[PDB]
RNA sequence: CGUGCCUACCAUGGUGACCACGGGUGACGGGGAAUCAGGGUUCGAUUCCGGAGAGGGAGCCUGAGAAACGGCUACCACAUCCAAGGAAGGCAGCAGGCGCGCAAAUUACCCACUCCCGACCCGGGGAGGUAGUGACGAAAAAUAACAAUACAGGACUCUUUCGAGGCCCUGUAAUUGGAAUGAGUCCACUUUAAAUCCUUUAACGAGGAUCCAUUGGAGGGCAAGUCUGGUGCCAGCAGCCGCG
């Protein structure tokens, strides 16, 4: 077919964006240490009937 | 500051020795060498240090005992002749001079190609 | 309906072991033309040398224009027709080099949006496909 | 040829089910009650608890008068005992399947050490254990994942270490900037 | 040694639809392995037992034991040195090399342990053991933590408290410590035939330039965004439905 070199045009015309300096993330049982204290201590007065885990 | 007991006791008096567990105790530093505990068992048995023998050392992770295997002897001459060479090149009674590989293959090699006067030339020199 | 005696077991084995080549997935796992038929020679890769770049067309409900490598092997040398994966990799893969081959998820069927292609490209002379579609270990020039 | 080992045990139970919300929350939480690393040591406890209740099963399935049973069953609640699990009242075969999960993470290491002191935030008790300050008998401890037996329970002692021990490990960087 | 194993004569017998006979097996046979109600299904070339073979296949000396192949003779296919008249070879042993393939380790040290051979307490053993590559797979497991001061996003005990916090999760690129211990830098040990590795101890050894956790996904199954900007049935995504 004649356009079969219709090749990376999405990669060649999308604009690039500079990965910006994030934080080091804490792994293993400090990850897990988060993920307990991120949804079961201090979310009981935000009641079940919403749930707003990402927005 | 170190401390040495044993374990368990045997007696061969087949080949006039006596094999023993040897447990170090360390409350404080690293495992004592194979001169220190040689030398502090030789004193407990009140004898010439020339003819106890130990091997092998563990460690159980952090201080606590040490554990060994000890041969005390009674003859020098029973010494040199029960105990395999090996453990006489601790002290450096037996010396091979010639700890090379294929050394024997080779010389079974120049043996096995000529034979006779020529196979002693060859193979001696 | 059923054969329920004490002294029918060679009827039952016999009766299971007709009726249990009815199914497709015994058969073609226990019938020899699933080695003398499919490429590969039973197996789940094979490297092979690019003979030329085909576009194909895609189904009637999606409109594309999928990308394929017709494959010459070099174990069995039938004729492959592949497929790029990702975005790029078309100005990656140039004539006649060698590309690991693997399926798209059952060698039976295809995808549900190219017609006659099972193979899926996976390397590019040594160096895979997914970090030439990354940053990192670019081909030999 | 050679002839050295050739054993496998796999300790660790992939569930069927991959994702459960209702079971990713019960294990999110048991691993913040109970201070752990992932998911695989939680599973550890879960295919212990699953072979005990298979051996179990297995000795309820026979005759009460069977001689296998008794001494099978009689060396599990003695096993039991030893590790902490059940009590020296109710020796039912039953009363093993009638245990929890949490039973044996309660029995861990750290978690009798939050029941007898020093622990001090199971965050900061891994660090702990990690390091050597925390050492059951005059063999010393390292491994979080240890059974304190009901046997001793108490002996939790550490010897030749920074804050009781003596020693200058890292204190003298600080002498040698004041100095 | 008993045998149609062979020979002479005599009889016409023997097996089979309860699958005889003939084919294929990407078929060495098992103890076993994977798979979790039970019943089953699929592999087992592989460390232990037995069998077969040393490129194919035939014959044989010695010896108690071989149709042996790190024994021999002849044929076929390979293949080395020739000074061209002739000799010499069988890694489906240990390393290693070529080819093949998606696919698989170093021309290492030692008889120290295990046993094995021999005339023998003493010799030898790529049988084996040690070491190198190794993310086939299994076991334990830090990855920056934690207890402290303070701004408080403030849930909670209760009193008009617009808070008394001897309970508190959290953003704290805000400060202080055990300056911990771990990886590595390395004295001395130890192990070891000689080393290496496990452990011990001497001196070093973290503050975001740290000593850096990645692999896939975020429409339903199936956990998680009706976020932003381009691309506009093109690129593509998606194992299935489907989106553009
Ligand atoms: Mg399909
Ligand atoms: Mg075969
Ligand atoms: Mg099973
Ligand atoms: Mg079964
Ligand atoms: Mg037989
Ligand atoms: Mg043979
Ligand atoms: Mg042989
Ligand atoms: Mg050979
Ligand atoms: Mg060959
Ligand atoms: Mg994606
Ligand atoms: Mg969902
Ligand atoms: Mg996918």
């Amino acid at each position: 077919h004649g356009s079969l070199a219709r090749a990376g045009k999405v990669r060649g015309q999308t604009p690039k964006v500079a990965k910006q300096e994030k934080k080091k993330k804490k792994t293993g049982r400090a990850k897990r240490r988060m993920q307990y204290n991120r949804r079961f201590v201090n979310v009981v007065p935000t009641f079940g009937k919403k749930k707003g885990p990402n927005a | 500051t170190v401390t040495i007991r044993t374990r368990k006791f045997m007696t061969n008096r087949l080949l006039q020795r006596k094999q023993m567990v040897i447990d170090v105790l360390h409350p404080g530093k690293a495992t004592v060498p194979k001169t220190e505990i040689r030398e502090k068992l030789a004193k407990m048995y009140k004898t010439t240090p020339d003819v106890i023998f130990v091997f092998g050392f563990r460690t159980h992770f952090g201080g606590g005992k040490t554990t060994g295997f000890g041969m005390i002897y009674d003859s020098l001459d029973y010494a040199k002749k029960n105990e395999p060479k090996h453990r006489l090149a601790r002290h450096g009674l037996y010396e091979k001079k010639k700890t090379s590989r294929k050394q024997r293959k080779e010389r079974k090699n120049r043996m096995k190609k000529v034979r006779g006067t020529a196979k002693a030339n060859v193979g001696a020199g | 309906g059923k054969c329920r005696g004490l002294r029918t077991a060679r009827k039952l084995r016999s009766h299971r072991r007709d009726q249990k080549w009815h199914d497709k997935q015994y058969k073609k796992a226990h019938l020899g033309t699933a080695l003398k038929a499919n490429p590969f020679g039973g197996a789940s890769h094979a490297k092979g040398i690019v003979l030329e770049k085909v576009g194909v067309e895609a189904k009637q409900p999606n409109s594309a224009i999928r990308k394929c490598v017709r494959v010459q092997l070099i174990k069995n040398g039938k004729k492959i027709t592949a497929f790029v994966p990702n975005d790029g990799c078309l100005n990656f893969i140039e004539e006649n080099d060698e590309v690991l081959v693997a399926g798209f998820g059952r060698k039976g069927h295809a995808v549900g949006d190219i017609p006659g292609v099972r193979f899926k490209v996976v390397k590019v002379a040594n160096v895979s496909l997914l970090a030439l579609y990354k940053g990192k270990k670019e081909r030999p020039r | 040829p050679v002839a050295r080992s050739w054993v496998c045990r796999k300790t660790y139970v992939t569930p069927r089910r991959p994702f459960e919300k209702s079971r990713l929350d019960q294990e999110l939480k048991l691993i913040g009650e109970y201070g752990l690393r992932n998911k695989r040591e939680v599973w550890r406890v879960k295919f212990t608890l699953a072979k005990i209740r298979k051996a179990a099963r297995e000795l309820l399935t026979l005759d009460e008068k069977d001689p296998r049973r008794l001494f099978e069953g009689n060396a599990l609640l003695r096993r039991l005992v030893r590790i902490g699990v059940l009590d020296e009242g109710k020796m039912k075969l039953d009363y093993i399947l009638g245990l929890k999960i949490e039973d044996f993470l309660e029995r861990r290491l750290q978690t009798q050490v939050f029941k007898l002191g020093l622990a001090k935030s199971i965050h900061h008790a891994r660090v702990l254990i990690r390091q050597r300050h925390i050492r059951v008998r005059k063999q010393v401890v390292n491994i979080p994942s240890f059974i304190v037996r009901l046997d001793s329970q108490k002996h939790i002692d550490f010897s030749l270490r920074s804050p009781y021990g003596g020693g200058r490990p890292g204190r003298v960087k600080r002498k040698n900037a004041k100095k």
